[PDB]
DNA sequence: GTCTGATCTCGGAA
DNA sequence: TTCCGAGATCAGACGAGAT
């Protein structure tokens, strides 16, 4: 099947994580939040 | 040459005849293959080997 | 005679597989072993017994069946105390040529030690006088194989009257 | 240091056996290893491991200590199996400093190894009553006078207390009353003892015979008061030494004062470092002159007066040609003799550099002879080895045609041309070995 | 180092030409031929 | 094409040469020694025998090796003349 | 006893393997063969009548092992 | 280039042919076409074992002309295989004993193993067994072409023939096409219908049309040739 | 090929006599021409060994006379070699054991070697 | 003609 | 006081096959 904002999402993204490199290109860390419900509380996050 | 990477580090393990999945070297890298010990080949759909409302009804 | 425990990977052929296999090893591990000296051990005869066979395998080449074998072969090879009984296939002037029946005429006696009439002056005389004996004295056998004969005895006849023939 | 292991095979393998050398040579191979472990890796018998490493420290060549495991490492010290090599010479100066009864005590502690007084006294009252005519026995009080008379200047000392670990066992090293202590032989005086004959007959063959006398007497006063580690001998006055001449001698006190004001002040140098740095160098100008003629060993003591002058003077130092001198510098060099071009400052350039100049390294010169002179000791040994098992024939017969007889005493001739040759580069080896240890800090 | 490496794997048994054991060399097969570990003669 | 000709030579000779069996008269008295204790360190009890061979022989049988004044007083003196340490 | 009673496809194809190859060398036919030439085509009438001479020696890699006969397999 | 990458592990191969491919529906899933000069000069070493004697010896009267037949013999005992075009194939026909080798054509029922180039999966290497056709192209069935990823737009593939008996057996049994109808990515079955015979079955199974027994018993009669036609 | 155990005599010359001719005569029965092409030295060895084994009268030899007489021996102390020597050689008259015999010296005592006379008789 | 971990030199600190 | 982090420079590699 490898023949076949931004993230990356192709082959060079595969290809990194083969590699298992220390330092990629876009890293992206997401988190969900204790209270969910008002874009101003997690402004403040 | 990720297909020349990949095979060239993943070929030598083999399930094993007690289950296991093994390094050339002895070293076990999974104790059943894939939790369950079954092919991906004959695997169903939805990652299930059976699919039981299909042979239900068959 | 002795009794030499030995161990072989013999190979049988595809085509030997409706006889038994102890039989049909035996056959071929006395075309293995017949008539040929082992070096340190003697000359391999026969086979006496085989004690102990072990599983056929099949290698991934071949299609033959390897079975190891562990067997017994009755070897010749005298204990330096044995007082044989040959026959003079032959008379050298530095030493008499004795030869055991029809076994093998490769034992050379040298003659040094029988009674002070001795010696053997090339017109076949056997000894100056005052079946044949013979004491087997040490064991010699030379491994041939040396770039890219072999149990030969040195055999004695002291001061034993032989009352019979002189 | 691989020949220096190749003579440790060969001197056990003369001596004792053959699986005491393998178990010996394995263990100067791998170092503080238990006795199970010595057993697999040779491919040997526990109980014969045993027995051989029982051979083994009574001749005082393997150590044992345990540290943290509580299982007995033993090891082996490399330098004391080749001090075996020096046997016959440590009983000669036993002869001429010591009657023929102390001559024969340093042999049978030599011989076997550790012993007690109450047997080493008991043996030569064997030996030398044998050979004494019967009815005129040897008195053996003699013996035990001349016994302590070699431990009051201290030739003989005693073993260092046993550790007595449960895994050594008391009872199998004694061979089979009074118990006693064991002792060995102090080889280590010797070694003084071998300087001091070294020291003396440096200066008695170079200055003149006074000179070398008054150094005898110096030394001979200055025996307990150092040791081997000493870098030089205790500060002793002149008017002791007026004391201390032998009575051969009638020299007035002034005029030797000014031999003694002479011989203080030279280019030799009692310096005890600098004596061993100036006879090693006679050494290595004496194997240059064996091998590359007077000619090349000009320019060979030339290097020894300037440190790194070199290519622009050594044509010119020595006057001899350009083209007969530089063979004999690439010779040095090739040879390692001539050490090299530490001198060169222009960056990575062969061509263009700010001249290379040779310089000597005393002690790279002398750490490659000595590991040249124990390869050399290898071919002596292997020869006499090759040439013994053929010849066996007729050393029996006498205990025989005209060839037969002329094969022995071309025999006997080389045997003798060979062990007499084993001595004499033994002496380069001890002359070169001290000052070895003369120049190595921490050991 | 001194590395003695044995042969296993695929990428040493094909270039070393011995049947890998991945696969349809890992176990191995006898013959069912008539056989005994027989008695042996009175000597 | 200069040297292209054999193996260099047999054996490189060096015009100059060892100078004696140098020491000779002395090592007379060592050189006895040499060969006197190897006499002695050989037929010594501090050796190890071939036991192997014994081992290798199945022909053992009987008549064969295979099968086979200190003139002195008493006294006591142990003295410590020697070191005090280790 | 513990490993899989099915006979694996590895399994069946080394059997049918050497099989083919010992009955190319004149090895005696088990099943009364109807004409068949490929040695191959002979083998698998060897073993769908069940009657091979050959024991599977599975090996569980610590080094144990464990027989198989393969008439006591259960085949595709 | 070196020994290790391209002599040790990628080695080139006696006994393998290269030719342009073209369809061939009226195959079976497991059979490629192969021409016939390839099939004279392709060689598999047919050990003689009391069963093909005289299917052999049928062959080698034939000799490397005639397409059943052979172009090699060695004797029981390593003789140099004998060229089979210069002398006697008849006296060489009586002679054939048992255990001698004869190196017979690629015949019919052969195991020929494809390989399309870049291989980028386990399933671009297959078995197939071989029936000799007449033309100089592979032909095979289009049902096998997404697994080799495989358009007949001038596509070259490699044909390899396994020598030793073993050999062949671990080519019919593991690579085989009837044992790779699935890839193992997914499970899913890569050799089914592409294009005309997804829009063939489309159009027929469609609910509009309808067959008179002039028309159902010639559409259906189609399906009666190579094993099928002994079906009632 | 290794040879795991060098030795282990007990072979009289009866018990090899003997295999040798069960062994001759079973061969014959499947004797075979196919194998003359391979092997034909391990014939030639038997035939011609059965012939100077015969030379010993082992003819009319029996297997309970090895027992029978092995119960005699022990009492004389002599050595399993000695006895082995003493049934293979199977000394006709006094003079071979008196002389002929192994370890003639001081066993001998002309007591037992007279009764080992009656001894090699039976 | 970059993409790469390794391995060398500097520097600010408890 | 030394030692570990962060500044430079250096590596081997960069698909099959085909004519
Ligand atoms: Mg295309």
């Amino acid at each position: 099947p490898g023949t076949q904002m931004n993230i990356t999402l192709g082959v060079p993204r595969i290809k990194e994580i083969i590699n298992a490199s220390k330092a990629i290109s876009t890293p992206i860390i997401t988190a969900q939040l204790d209270k969910d419900d008002d874009a101003d509380y997690a402004r403040l996050v | 040459y990720m297909q020349r990477r990949l095979v060239k580090s993943l070929e030598d393990l083999c399930s094993q005849y007690d289950l296991t999945v093994r390094s050339s070297t002895g070293d076990i890298i999974q104790f059943i293959y894939g939790g369950d010990g079954l092919d991906p080949a004959a695997m169903e759909g939805k990652d299930e080997p059976l699919e039981f409302k299909r042979v239900l009804d068959n | 005679f002795v009794l030499v425990e030995m161990v072989d990977t013999v190979r049988i052929p595809p085509w030997q597989f409706e006889r038994k296999l102890n039989d049909s090893i035996a056959e071929e591990l006395n075309k293995k072993l017949a008539n040929k000296v082992v070096y340190n051990v003697g000359l391999c005869i026969c086979l006496f017994d085989i004690t102990k066979l072990e599983d056929a395998y099949v290698f991934p080449g071949d299609g033959a069946s390897h079975t190891k074998v562990h067997f017994r072969c009755v070897v010749f090879h005298p204990f330096l105390d044995e007082i044989l009984i040959g026959k003079i296939k032959g008379c050298s002037p530095e030493g008499v040529h004795v030869s055991l029946g029809f076994f093998d005429d490769i034992l050379i006696p040298p003659e040094s030690l029988q009674q002070p009439a001795k010696f053997d002056e090339a017109e076949q005389v056997w000894v100056w006088e005052y079946g044949e004996e013979i004491r087997f004295r040490v064991v010699d056998e030379s491994f041939v194989d040396t770039s890219p004969y072999t149990l030969v005895g040195s055999i004695s006849e002291p001061g034993l009257g032989l009352l019979s023939w002189w | 240091t691989q020949a220096e292991i190749k003579l440790c095979s060969l001197l056990l393998q003369e001596h004792f056996g053959e699986i005491v050398e393998k178990i010996g040579v394995h263990l100067i191979r791998t170092g503080s290893q238990p006795l199970r472990v010595i057993a697999h890796d040779t491919g040997t018998s526990l109980d014969q491991v045993k027995k051989a490493l029982c051979v083994l420290v009574q001749h005082n060549l393997v150590s044992y200590q345990v540290h943290k495991r509580g299982v007995v490492e033993y090891e082996a010290q490399c330098s004391r199996v080749l001090r075996m090599l020096r046997y016959p010479r440590y009983i000669y100066t036993t002869k001429t400093l010591y009657s023929d009864t102390g001559e024969l005590i340093v042999e049978e502690l030599l011989l076997n190894g550790k012993l007690t007084m109450s047997a080493v006294v008991k043996k030569v009252a064997d030996r030398l009553t044998e050979t004494m005519e019967d009815g005129k026995t040897m008195d053996y009080a003699e013996v035990s006078n001349t016994f302590v008379r070699l431990a009051d200047t201290h030739f003989v000392q005693r073993c260092p207390s046993v550790p007595t670990t449960e895994n050594s066992d008391p009872g199998p090293p004694p061979p089979a009353p009074d118990d006693g202590i064991y002792w060995q032989a102090n080889l280590d005086r010797f070694h003084q003892h071998f300087r001091d004959q070294a020291i003396v007959s440096a200066v008695a063959n170079r200055m003149d015979q006074t000179s070398s006398e008054i150094v005898r007497t110096m030394l001979r006063m200055s025996e307990i008061t150092t040791s081997s580690s000493a870098p030089f001998t205790q500060p002793l006055s002149s008017n002791e030494i007026f004391r201390s001449l032998p009575v051969g001698y009638n020299i007035s006190k002034q005029v030797l004062d000014q031999y003694l004001t002479l011989l203080a002040d030279d280019p030799l140098e009692i310096n005890l470092h600098k004596a061993l740095a100036s006879l090693a160098t006679a050494t290595l100008e004496s194997v240059v002159q064996e091998r590359f003629g007077s000619r090349c060993a000009r320019i060979f003591r030339l290097v020894l007066q300037k440190k790194h002058i070199e290519q622009k003077q050594v044509e010119d130092f020595a006057m001899i040609p350009a083209k007969e001198a530089k063979d004999m510098l690439y010779k040095m060099l090739s040879e390692n003799f001539m050490s090299l071009q530490e001198i060169p400052k222009t960056p990575d350039h062969a061509p263009s550099r700010t001249f290379y100049l040779y310089t000597v390294n005393i002690l790279s010169a002398a750490r490659m002879l000595l590991h040249r002179c124990y390869k050399s000791i290898a071919n002596l040994i292997e020869r006499r080895q090759f040439e013994t098992k053929e010849n066996k024939r007729l050393l029996e017969k006498s205990q025989i045609t005209a060839p037969e007889r002329q094969q022995l005493e071309t025999l006997k001739r080389n045997v003798n041309k060979l062990d007499a040759s084993e001595i004499q580069v033994d002496e380069t080896i001890f002359l070169l070995e001290s000052y070895i240890e003369c120049t190595m800090k921490r050991q | 180092f001194g590395q003695k490496d044995s042969v296993c794997g695929v990428s040493e048994c094909i270039i070393m030409g011995i049947p890998m054991n991945i696969g349809t060399g890992l176990f191995k097969l006898l013959h069912k031929a008539d056989r005994d570990p027989n008695p042996p003669k009175r000597p | 094409f200069s040297k292209g000709e054999k193996l260099p030579d047999v054996v490189l000779k060096p015009p100059p040469l060892f100078p004696d069996t140098d020491y000779k008269p002395v090592p007379l008295k060592t050189g006895e020694g040499e060969e006197y204790m190897l006499a002695l360190k050989q037929e010594l009890r501090e050796t190890m025998k071939r036991m192997p061979y014994f081992i290798e022989t199945p022909e053992e049988r009987q008549d064969i090796e295979r099968y086979s004044d200190w003139r002195r007083l008493p006294r006591e003196m142990m003295p410590r003349n020697k070191c005090k340490k280790a | 006893r513990i490993t899989t009673p099915y006979m694996t496809k590895y399994e069946r194809a080394r059997v049918l393997g050497t099989r083919a190859l010992q009955i190319a060398m004149c090895a005696p036919v088990m099943v009364e063969l109807e004409g068949e030439t490929d040695p191959l085509l002979i083998a698998m009438k060897e073993l769908k009548a069940r009657k091979i001479p050959i024991i599977i020696r599975r090996y569980l890699p610590d080094g144990s092992y464990e027989d198989w006969g393969v008439d006591e397999l259960i085949i595709t | 280039q070196g020994r290790f990458r391209g002599n040790l592990s990628g080695k080139r191969v006696d006994f393998s042919g290269r030719t342009v491919i073209s369809p061939d529906p009226n195959l079976r899933i497991d059979e490629v076409a192969v021409p016939v000069h390839v099939a004279k000069i392709l060689t598999f070493p047919e050990k003689v074992n009391k069963a093909n004697i005289n299917f052999l010896r049928k062959l080698v009267q034939n000799g490397p002309e005639v397409h059943p037949g052979a172009n090699f013999i060695q004797q029981r005992h390593t003789q140099m295989k004998r060229f089979l075009k210069y002398g006697n194939r008849e006296k060489m026909a009586q002679e054939l004993k048992y255990g001698d080798i004869v190196e017979r054509h690629l015949i019919d029922g052969d195991v020929v193993l494809f390989n399309r180039q870049p291989s980028l999966h386990k399933l671009s290497i297959m078995a197939h067994l071989a029936r000799v056709k007449p033309h100089r192209t592979f032909r095979f069935n289009e049902c096998v072409c997404t697994p080799y990823n495989a358009d007949f737009d001038g596509d070259e593939m490699n044909l390899h023939l396994p020598q030793t008996e073993e050999a062949k057996a671990e080519a019919l049994v593991l690579m085989g096409t009837k044992a790779n109808l699935v890839t193992p990515r997914n499970g899913e079955p890569l050799i089914a219908a592409i294009q005309d015979f997804l829009t063939g079955a489309y159009l027929l199974t469609l609910k509009d049309t309808f067959f008179d027994r002039a028309k159902a018993c010639q559409i259906i009669a189609s399906i009666l040739v190579g094993k099928d036609e002994k079906i009632k | 090929m290794e040879v795991k155990d060098a030795n282990s005599a007990l072979l009289s010359n009866y018990e090899v006599f003997q295999l040798l001719t069960d062994l001759k005569e079973q061969r014959k029965e499947s004797g075979k021409n196919k194998h003359s092409s391979g092997q034909q030295n391990l014939n030639t060895i038997t035939y011609e060994t059965l012939k100077y084994i015969s030379k010993t009268p082992c003819r009319h030899q029996s297997p309970e006379i090895v027992r029978e007489f092995l119960t005699a021996l022990k009492s004389h102390k002599l050595t399993k070699a000695e006895k082995l020597q003493l049934l293979n050689h199977r000394p006709v008259t006094a003079v071979e054991i008196q002389l002929m015999v192994e370890e003639s010296e001081e066993r001998l005592t002309e007591e037992q070697i007279e009764a080992l006379l009656h001894t090699v008789t039976s």
